[PDB]
């Protein structure tokens, strides 16, 4: 359980924001990509498999799911494969009018999502030092 | 100023 | 400390990455960014930040920190202000691998931090630091 | 098949 992550889209503005939710604490990894594709979306798992110990991911299975490189990627990285959208578009709406670009506001919302008080932030490195324990 | 503009 | 982190530049086919080293555990964030800018080191920073207990952040204090952009981000954030040579030697390693530089970055970034003589890895190291503080 | 292109 400590190793399960689930990636979900939202969208605002007319960009794509991938969002990638640590089950088992409720910790966020979000960024803004340029097109929901295939590509990206390797590149965003690949990103995120270097900094966590994540042994499988759940998606929605989608178009960008189907083809070769986020397999290739996800094989290499060796991952198997609405609140909380909610939620992350709530704070950026808070934010919004703090910084000129949609990634930046992102931002913001992951780093008060996951350091609002524990935090989720102090939840999964909890979770994952018992795990190595 | 903005975070990513100041 | 567990919340001291240290950040520098390094530069491959014409372009920069920023490369944040947790001190304490040697765990790296690394990414290629367009340019060695403010305003590009400061959203670096700020997405650290929010992953990360990130309390200090000791820079080259070059071009890029002396404006007002880092300064208003690391504000907001709460954040005061060998591995570049291991990281561009493992790059060249999966360079082959990857169309995009960005990509072989990441693939370096995580054989760096998962690698392990069996004691732990980086990336258990950090974990088992930042845990302990809590 | 590259990581970012197969
Ligand atoms: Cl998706
Ligand atoms: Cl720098």
């Amino acid at each position: 359980s400590p190793g399960i992550w689930q990636l979900d889209c939202t969208h605002l503005e007319g960009k794509v924001i991938l969002v990638a939710v640590h089950v088992a604490s409720g910790y966020i990894e979000a960024e803004v990509i340029p097109a929901e594709t295939g590509q990206e979306t390797a590149y965003f798992l690949l990103k995120l498999a270097g900094r966590w110990p994540v042994k499988t991911v759940h998606t929605d299975n989608g178009s960008n799911f189907t083809g070769a490189t986020v397999r290739a990627a996800c094989d290499w990285a060796g991952i198997k494969q609405e609140s909380m959208n909610k939620e992350l578009k709530k704070i950026i709406g808070q934010v919004r009018d703090q910084a000129e670009h949609l990634k930046t506001a992102v931002q913001m919302a992951v780093f008060i999502h996951n350091h609002k008080r524990y935090s989720a932030g102090e939840r999964i490195v909890d979770i994952i030092a018992t795990d190595i324990q | 100023c903005k975070i990513d503009n100041c």
